[PDB]
């Protein structure tokens, strides 16, 4: 297919760098111009920069000029943002985006890279179980799940089984508590006949701070 | 820098209803506008290039129309899988500016929450902390009031809350309610409630435990 992948996005300092990769693929990356577009999270999309196809002509937002530089490697294809003097206000999902005709429509999106730019620290998140029980059951229906409690930066994925269970999950957007670490839930219901015959393993990965737990949750009556 | 202007900035509206998202860009930009959706924590999608073709394979139900100052979105019928947020963007003269949003939501008829609780586990206890957790799920309208009571007294600023983005298929929410207090604390009381609030519920709805069960 049609194929855009950011890598390189993460935890970075203020006043730091980073560079941001897009591996590109499904095309010929030498014939269209590029783009990255920023979303701060919970907040609106804004094009931060663009290239184009030979390398020929770079543009900038304001905000970034003299601090960001876009370029590419159509050899190896990649895209490039070299980012420098990170500011709190360059946290966001960085997309990597490629443009179409005269338009300046962008007609394919890569599913973008979290930055962070902070000085705290680095922290893996604790996984307890959250026990089905007849607290937790009503009408044959029981739900059940995982605290992703105390961690920074964003993101954990928490995946059920593996991957074999995704119906019925609800793995929620986490909130920044006041300690400064965020902290999620990821929620699962299931048939209550179910709850001692099929086991239940919640899968937790934190990259940032390279961790991956998981746990099993059983029933508490 | 031309500023674009969406309206309106969130929106309800049913299935099968028709509806029309507004940009207006603050100088002539000619047909050079472009309107993308993004669903959440997904990548946005081109849907209508050119301020009125159409991307293709997406549905024939969004149209796009205007040129100048003035542009619009519609969406002829709207589906379940709609719910998105979508945002105009002039392609014209650099910097290339995006609309704020607008917000989609869809409405359905009334669900009402299905209300659970979770003490905390023995694992954590052990690390110092109490985290009681209250699940709402699966209900519609997104206003939804969750009351923390330990031992009937009424609890403010020990909790925290979350709301899903709205269900593609379903139309419905979900929440979730953290009490987050010490081991110290946690254990000088015995009835923890989660009284929650709801269109769907006839009355106010409690769902308890007592620490020991």
């Amino acid at each position: 297919e049609v194929q855009l992948l950011e890598s390189g996005g993460g935890l970075v300092q203020p006043g730091g760098s980073l560079r941001l990769s897009c591996a590109a693929s499904g095309f010929t990356f030498s014939s269209y111009a590029m783009s990255w577009v920023r979303q701060a999270p919970g907040k609106g999309l804004e094009w931060v920069s663009a290239i184009s196809g030979s390398g020929g002509s770079t543009y900038y937002a304001d905000s970034v000029k003299g601090r960001f530089t876009i370029s590419r490697d159509n050899s190896k294809n990649t895209l490039y943002l070299q980012m420098n003097s990170l500011r709190a206000e360059d946290t966001a999902v960085y997309y990597c985006a490629k443009y179409d005709g005269i338009y300046g429509e962008l007609d394919f999106w890569g599913q973008g890279t979290l930055v962070t730019v902070s000085s705290a620290s680095t922290k893996g998140p604790s996984v307890f179980p959250l026990a089905p029980s007849s607290k937790s059951t009503s009408g044959g229906t029981a739900a059940l799940g995982c605290l992703v409690k105390d961690y920074f930066p964003e993101p954990v994925t928490v995946s059920w089984n593996s991957g074999a269970l995704t119906s019925g999950v609800h793995t929620f957007p986490a909130v920044l508590q006041s300690s400064g670490l965020y902290s999620l839930s990821s929620v699962v219901t299931v048939p209550s006949s179910s709850l001692g015959t099929q086991t239940y393993i919640c899968n937790v990965n934190h990259k940032p701070s390279n961790t991956k737990v998981d746990k099993k949750v059983e029933p508490k009556s | 820098d031309i500023q674009m202007t969406q309206s309106p900035s969130s929106l309800s509206a049913s299935v099968g209803d028709r509806v029309t998202i507004t940009c207006r860009a603050s100088q002539s930009i000619s047909s050079y506008l472009n309107w993308y959706q993004q669903k959440p924590g997904k990548a946005p999608k081109l849907l209508i290039y050119a301020a009125s073709s159409l991307q293709s394979g997406v549905p024939s139900r969004f149209s796009g129309s205007g040129s100048g100052t003035d542009f619009t979105l519609t969406i002829s019928s709207l589906q379940p899988e709609d719910f998105a947020t979508y945002y105009c963007q002039q392609s014209y003269s650099t910097p290339l500016t995006f609309g704020q949003g607008t917000k989609v939501e869809i409405k359905r008829t009334v669900a009402a929450p299905s209300v659970f609780i979770f003490p905390p586990s023995d694992e954590q206890l052990k690390s110092g902390t109490a985290s009681v957790v209250c699940l709402l799920n699966n209900f519609y309208p997104r206003e939804a009031k969750v009351q923390w009571k330990v031992d009937n007294a009424l609890q403010s600023g020990n909790s925290q809350e979350s709301v899903t983005e709205q269900d593609s298929k379903d139309s419905t929410y979900s929440l979730s309610s953290t009490l987050t207090l010490s081991k110290a604390d946690y254990e000088k009381h015995k009835v923890y409630a989660c009284e929650v609030t709801h269109q769907g519920l006839s009355s106010p709805v409690t769902k308890s435990f007592n620490r020991g069960e």
